[PDB]
């Protein structure tokens, strides 16, 4: 990857030295075979670019490596398939910055190959996505139109019925149009056909939604009347309470069933994907009846997946992502329940771990986080503060979900503030801006660029305004690791003192689920050994910190709690 | 139908898997070759599939690292991985400009693991025995240049390229490795035409900026391809003209030697020549001690470079070079002395001419005045300083005159004033000298060192003469009492006032101060005066044999020769350089020298010379020893076993005597010439067993109480039961003894007092044995480290022995960590060493990857011999060092962190050996500890009753 970088940057300076030996490094990659997909959809993204610009050898290399391709179409060797539609792609993404000769030759090249092999055409859709999803700022329009012209044909050729019921009478379930359009009778005929899809694969159902909202993105600045009625859609599959059909076990369609409802959630989720972060009238509230729809349909999806002791879908519950259309970050964007933001922040923590600490989520820099992040984090914070107020006001079913929301969003907190990034003081422009934000929501006005120490302290003041109201050990200790993630570096007396008996309080406070049975675990020892260690180093007398933990910490644990905990820190206990 | 098979692997490697298609195509070609060499058709084909498989990894990268599979084999078992076909692959693929390093560094460890291992079966033939299986790289790696006479270009240049990095990577392993660079070097030069320029031009580039490691191989290599074939620096265009510059790098021997190798090519070309006379005269008038050397010495070699014999203006103008620079400080005036006779050999009108400039110089310092007070001009040598060394001028003068003598106006007057000197030397003694006071020697004035220049200076022109008047007479008495005379006024001078107050304060290692002698002289002196009695003999030497002094003097001389030809490789006098020339005066002083020493201190001398004649006969002429073992009076053996009999006998009378009649110096250098003779026994003759039997039976019987002499017999023991049987057995009954000989460990259960050897007493079981024993003991176990190496169908045979010896060398710790040493040293080595053996671990680990009985008895031995045994030493150290401790000053901290540092190693090593047992044990689900018992540790107490 680093010679990668180093030729990159070579080729941008002048490509003339590299047309020297560019001849010899497109006969090297003709020679071997360790390929890998990210170092081609870099490779074959520079090295077209320079026929068209230059020319020293640009002909004789673009020819050879397009032969490459059309004699490896379809190569004995299966993933050179793969390898070469993505290599195709990025081609005419360098080209969509003539070739019009050449474009035709490569797409009807790709469409022998994907005649009837859904893998290969799902796979190609999907990087025509990535391609216009990176490249947003400016594709040409007719050159676009004059290969992607198959849009008006796809999707409103193959997957669009009469919202009456009048087709497959007699199949393995009725047809139920579930999670109705708002405003019936708006359209002709808008419902998605899927389950009469048994099978065109359903596969090749999900990125292509993405495909048709860049699309409309790139046709008009807005994404109107061309598909902004065709969201409503009564999404056509069997019966809603099938799931107690689920003891019949039938393996013949209800494994089928399992995936026809995959393949709908994943259209649910490309629907919340797409058309969330677009702010126009008359919409808002049917994008949040998506999101209550996607819950239910994750609740139903759970105890139907659970019945099936292993099954695999196509890429194209907790732990199910990587087989699972991913979601963007423009989703919170509109962020202006609790299982739904609980959902939101269970999908937003991983991209946080990730960014801040196929692979879709690998495609965004940090800093783009960190100002999408602060760009809209107002009702993000407005949330925050009315679920808190609901935890200072005090059934399982929602006690434990906003306690997880809380968790999650405490976490994403910590993770936004734990960023090792900070250490260098080039972002911490952008940190100020965000603790200028904090504050003023915290103290209206009177609050701009107050310096640092100043700033921790309304970072303190607000963020410990929520220390009252902790439903889980969990929120506790990440609460802790969020102060100390904005507390300085050099930790100060004041701070020093403050986390010392934040902590002490919280070794002291009882911690307790809903439904009896201590929050102890796993996860739960690991945060315990973070923030003990936090305090035993923010405490001002370690040592007599230590000295009265094991001399009245543990001692009433040792005599007392069989199964309990001790009397001063509820924390400790047998197990812990 | 091979080169259709190789065809579809490299068309199956190119696209499809490369895994097995090399390792399948290696060994079909070894036993290909292994089949050939027990002929052209299959030289070219092999060369075709070598350069297919260079294309391969030319194009197909990847099939290269696949390197992986040869350090494994060599990794799984030593040597059998550097197979002909597969050297001369990695050879050739060497100069891919890709992973060059990566193969190149494998090369150098398995090179480099290779020639130690040769040096320790060389040095163990228990090894050999027990591992026949030897892998010499050196000669299938100088065996692909005999093959590379086909053709073979990127070969070629992978062999000159791994020779330069081979020099590179030299700077004993490094000095085989600088062998080894130049016998490749040497044979891919020789056999491959048009790439020599090209090993020309690199060993030219590699010699320069080249001076602080030892370098000498880079001229004695290009001597050897310049005396193979002498126009490939012609072929070069002469490109010897740029290293002229060296004269300012390091010109004390390097130059001497670059201007001997290309004395041919300076001959025959005359644009070099001209070159190289316009450098050294630029260079001569240069005003820099190390230039003005340097041009000197390449006057030394430029006469000689021009023969005429048996043109005339360059023999003529050359003469007065020399005489200009004589004008220059006395030590860039001190080697044209020595190098005028090398010159002087060669030439006929120029000696005489080269005689007149010496006399003229000669005339500076004579004051002519008929025989009266004495002819001192040392006062011009004083710019505390010294101007003109007279000795080695009078020496050479001496020398160049009896040339001119044997080869057929001044040259009577040339012999008369010489003769004037011999005669006014004789009539000036110490009271016309200005040195008559006992005291006048001041180190560190202005006046003392101007007096001890001139004692030194006086002393060389005194021995010169010896060798004048030894010559010019012929056992005629006359110059007999003359000889008396001048070392009466050289012992007169040199054996009191010098090394009494001129310097002794220091004990004289040496003897008689650096002698300006002929080493043909001396051979003729002791040859006329020892085992010659004829009646040409004048009764001179009736009375010259009264001066025992001067028979102490006659022989130390020798002793300050061959020393020069012990610690470096030349001496002075005449004839120093040709090597043929000494070794037949060495074959001469020899049988005096042993006759004088059997005619019966003096003979203490000559017995010392003999013990230096047989190690520079050794160490230098070792391709001629059959000759000289010849000359004393064909199988070296017969003649050797011969030669150390009648030694044998002088040691077996010696060491009966009496204690009041050991003369220790004699016992000292008689051992060490047995240890030095008896190196050369082959080891093929029944001489080698009676003889050691007998060291055997002598130390069995004699009881010497001398601490160097039991060392040194001992070495000699060791030196031999290293390369015929496994030492173990000598050490355990070593131990025995020391055990026997000394206390107990535990002081209360005495140990029988036997007696293996009569040669340990109360005395000597002192760190003298006991830190040899534990030397030979480190030494058995760093072999066993490389055959548990080699063990990490053959692999049963290595497991057979290193257990049997394991198992002995255990018996020998065991019965010497119980032994009651004394404080000191011996207590240190033995913890350390006891740190060692642990590391034991290494044959644990090893088979942690299998369980076999023996395995299990060795632990079964390990634990109930070595660890209870080694922990009581601990509690004995703790108690000897306290004892030790209150000698302080009767700060302490070095005292108290430097004899208790063993400790703790030792409690680590113990357990680190006990924790893998616990691996094994459960891996290899049987118990094996119940034969070991609990691990002891200790604490303490601070006594504050009395703390004070």
């Amino acid at each position: 990857d680093i010679s990668l970088d180093v030729l990159t940057d070579l080729v941008i300076l002048h490509p003339s030295l590299l047309l020297r030996y560019a001849t010899f490094v497109k006969t090297i990659l003709d020679s071997m075979q360790k390929l890998n997909p990210c170092q081609i959809r870099k490779l074959f993204y520079i090295l077209s670019t320079l026929a068209f610009s230059q020319r020293q050898e640009g002909s004789y290399i673009q020819d050879d490596m397009h032969m490459v391709i059309r004699k490896w179409l379809s190569s004995s060797v299966p993933n050179h398939k793969q390898m070469g539609i993505i290599g195709a792609v990025t081609m005419m993404g360098s080209v969509a910055l003539e070739c019009d000769g050449q474009l035709s030759t490569l797409l009807d090249l790709v469409g022998f190959c994907c005649e009837q092999t859904p893998e290969v055409l799902a796979l190609y859709y999907d990087e025509l996505a990535n391609l216009i999803e990176k490249q947003k700022g400016n594709l040409d329009l007719q050159l676009l139109d004059k290969f992607g012209k198959s849009l008006v044909e796809d999707f409103p050729n193959d997957f669009v019925v009469d919202l009456s019921p009048t087709v497959d009478g007699s199949f393995l379930f009725p047809v139920k149009s579930l999670y109705n359009l708002d405003e019936d009778e708006t359209q002709g005929a808008i419902a998605i056909n899927l389950l009469p899809l048994v099978s065109v694969s359903p596969i090749c159902l999900s990125p292509c939604f993405r495909l048709l909202r860049l699309y409309t993105g790139e046709q008009n600045n807005g994404s109107l009347e061309e598909i902004d009625a065709l969201l409503g859609c009564p999404l056509y599959l069997t019966d809603l309470e099938v799931e107690g059909k689920l003891d019949s076990l039938s393996k013949q369609e209800r494994e089928f069933l399992c995936s026809l409802l995959f393949y709908a959630l994943n259209w649910f989720r490309e629907v919340v994907n797409a058309f969330c972060q677009q702010q126009d009238a008359e919409m808002k509230g049917k994008v949040l009846t998506r999101l209550q729809n996607i819950t239910e349909l994750q609740n139903v999806l759970g105890k139907c997946l659970a019945a099936t002791p292993g099954y695999v879908p196509p890429p194209a519950l907790q732990s199910y992502r990587p087989y699972f259309r991913e979601l963007d970050l423009e989703v919170f964007s509109v962020l202006h329940g609790p299982a739904e933001l609980c959902f939101l922040l269970d999908d937003m923590c991983w991209k946080l771990e990730h960014v801040l600490t196929f692979s879709h989520l690998c495609q965004r820099s940090p800093k783009e986080v960190a100002v999408c992040v602060v760009k809209l984090l107002k009702p993000l914070c407005n949330h925050m503060e009315n679920m808190h107020n609901y935890f200072q006001t005090v059934n399982i079913q929602e006690y434990q979900l906003m306690s997880s929301c809380y968790h999650q969003l405490l976490l994403a907190f910590r993770l936004l503030f734990a960023w090792s990034g900070f250490s260098q003081h080039e972002n911490s422009n952008l940190l100020r801006s965000a603790l200028q934000v904090l504050a003023d929501r915290l103290k209206p006005g009177e609050t701009e660029f107050l310096p640092l120490e100043e700033l921790i302290s309304e970072s303190f003041q607000y963020l410990l305004n929520f220390q009252a109201s902790i439903p889980s050990f969990q929120c506790a200790f990440i609460l802790t690791q969020v102060l100390m993630a904005i507390s300085e570096k050099p930790m100060t007396g004041w701070k020093r003192e403050k986390m010392a008996s934040l902590a002490k309080q919280f070794l002291c406070q009882s911690w307790m689920k809903p439904g009896g049975d201590r929050e102890k675990g796993s996860h739960f020892n690991s945060a315990l050994h973070t923030l003990l260690c936090v305090y035993l180093e923010h405490t001002d007398n370690i040592l007599k910190a230590i000295e009265e933990i094991s001399s009245v910490g543990v001692p009433e644990l040792i005599n007392s709690a069989k199964d309990g905990c001790s009397s001063t820190y509820p924390t400790l206990s047998r197990q812990t | 139908e091979i080169p259709p098979l190789v065809y579809q692997l490299l068309l199956l490697s190119a696209k499809g898997s490369k895994k097995t298609v090399l390792e399948g195509i290696i060994s079909f070609f070894n036993q290909l070759d292994k089949r050939q060499k027990e002929l052209d058709q299959l030289r070219h084909v092999e060369g075709t599939v070598i350069l297919h498989i260079v294309s391969a990894i030319n194009l197909d990268q990847d099939i290269g690292e696949e390197i992986k599979h040869l350090k494994t084999e060599q990794q799984k078992d030593p040597g059998k991985a550097l197979c002909p076909f597969s050297v001369s692959l990695l050879l050739s693929t060497a100069v891919k400009h890709r992973l060059q390093e990566q193969i190149f560094d494998f090369l150098k460890t398995s090179i480099t693991r290779s020639c130690k291992d040769l040096q320790i079966l060389q040095a163990s033939k228990f090894l050999q025995d027990l591992c026949p299986q030897q892998y010499d790289v050196t000669a299938v790696i100088l065996e692909v240049v005999k093959n590379s006479a086909f053709g073979w270009d990127h070969v070629t240049q992978g062999l000159v390229d791994l020779g330069f990095s081979l020099m590179e990577s030299y700077e004993m392993p490094a000095q085989q490795a600088c062998k080894l660079g130049a016998s490749i070097l040497l044979e891919t030069f020789k056999v491959h035409e048009p790439i020599r320029s090209d090993i020309l031009e690199q060993v030219l580039n590699r010699v320069l900026t080249k001076a602080a490691s030892p370098v000498s191989h880079f001229i004695d290599l290009l001597s050897n391809i310049v005396v193979s074939a002498p126009l490939v620096l012609q072929n070069s265009s002469s490109r010897v003209t740029e290293t002229f510059d060296n004269l300012s790098f390091l010109p004390i021997d390097t130059v001497q030697g670059l201007l001997r190798a290309v004395q041919p090519l300076l001959k025959v070309s005359m644009s070099v020549r001209d070159s190289l006379i316009l450098v050294l005269q630029k260079a001569i008038f240069s005003r820099q001690l190390d230039a003005r050397k340097a041009a000197v010495a390449g006057f030394l070699l430029l006469l000689r470079n021009f023969k005429i014999l048996g043109n005339e203006a360059f023999c003529l103008e050359i003469l007065g070079s020399l005489r200009r620079c004589l004008s220059q400080q006395a030590d860039v005036r001190l080697m044209l002395y020595e190098g005028f006779y090398d010159v002087l050999r060669r030439n006929s009108q120029l000696a005489s001419s080269i005689m007149e400039t010496l006399l003229s110089q000669i005339k500076q310092y004579y004051l002519p005045q008929q025989d009266l007070l004495p002819p001192l001009k040392l006062e011009g040598c004083i710019m505390i300083f010294l101007q003109e060394p007279l000795a080695h001028l009078l020496c050479c003068i001496q020398h160049c005159l009896a040339w001119y003598k044997s080869t057929v106006g001044f040259e009577q007057n040339f012999e008369e004033m010489l003769e004037s000197v011999t005669r006014r030397m004789i009539k000036s003694e110490l009271e016309d000298f200005e040195l008559d006071k006992s005291a006048d020697f001041s180190p560190s004035s202005g006046v003392g060192v101007k007096n001890n220049i001139y004692a030194i200076q006086v002393m060389g022109i005194c021995e010169v003469l010896i060798e004048y008047n030894f010559k010019i007479g012929n056992f005629s008495k006359n110059k007999f009492e003359d000889v008396l005379g001048l070392f009466t006024c050289y012992n007169k001078l040199s054996e009191i006032l010098k090394e009494k107050a001129g310097k002794n304060k220091s004990t004289l290692g040496n003897r008689i101060a650096r002698s300006f002698l002929s080493m043909g002289f001396v051979s003729t002196l002791l040859t006329a005066l020892f085992r010659d009695n004829a009646q040409s003999h004048e009764e001179s030497l009736a009375v010259l044999r009264s001066s025992t002094e001067f028979m102490r003097y006659a022989v130390s001389v020798a002793l300050q020769k061959v020393q020069q030809l012990e610690e470096m490789g030349q001496t002075d006098g005449p004839d120093g350089q040709n090597p043929e020339k000494m070794f037949q005066n060495l074959c001469k002083i020899t049988r005096v020298l042993l006759w004088r020493y059997t005619s019966i201190s003096i003979s203490l001398l000559c017995l010392e010379g003999l013990l230096r004649i047989f190690n520079t006969m050794q160490q230098l002429y070792a391709a001629r020893i059959p000759q000289f073992l010849q000359a004393l009076d064909i199988n070296v053996t017969e003649k050797a076993a011969f030669q150390i009999r009648q030694f044998q006998r002088s040691l077996v009378n010696q060491l009966s005597s009496a204690e009041d009649d050991f003369n220790s110096k004699e016992t000292q250098l008689l051992i060490t010439i047995l240890s030095t003779l008896s190196k050369l026994l082959d080891p093929g003759s029944q001489q080698f067993l009676q003889f050691l039997t007998w060291t055997v039976k002598i130390c069995k019987e004699n009881a010497l109480e001398d601490l160097s002499c039991c060392k040194g017999l001992l070495t000699l023991l060791f030196s031999l039961h290293v390369l015929y049987k496994s030492p173990v057995s000598l050490l355990r009954e070593l131990a025995q003894d020391i055990h026997a000989c000394l206390g107990d460990i535990d002081q209360d259960v005495e140990i029988e007092s036997r007696s293996h050897f009569a040669i340990v007493n109360v005395k000597t079981a002192a760190p003298t044995v006991c830190l040899l024993v534990l030397g030979q003991a480190d030494k058995v176990l760093e072999e066993v480290d490389w055959l548990i190496k080699r063990l990490t169908n053959q692999t049963q045979a290595l497991e057979k022995g290193v257990i049997l010896q394991l198992g002995t060398l255990l018996t020998v710790f065991h019965e010497l960590v119980q032994t009651a040493l004394p404080a000191g040293s011996c207590v240190d080595s033995l913890l350390r060493s006891l740190s060692k053996t642990y590391a034991l671990t290494s044959l644990i680990k090893h088979y942690i990857q299998a369980v076999p009985g023996r395995l299990e008895k060795l632990v079964k031995l390990s634990g109930s011999h070595l660890t209870p045994q080694c922990y009581s030493f601990i509690t004995y150290v703790q108690n000897i060092h306290s004892e030790s401790l209150s000698f302080a000053e009767e700060t302490v901290m070095a005292k108290v962190l430097r004899d208790t540092k063993p400790i703790p190693n030792l409690i680590f090593a113990i357990e680190q050996y006990e924790k893998f047992l616990i691996h094994l044990s459960k891996k290899s689900k049987v118990n094996l500890m119940q034969y070991m018992k609990l691990s002891t540790s200790r604490d303490f107490r601070i006594n504050a009753s009395m703390l004070d």
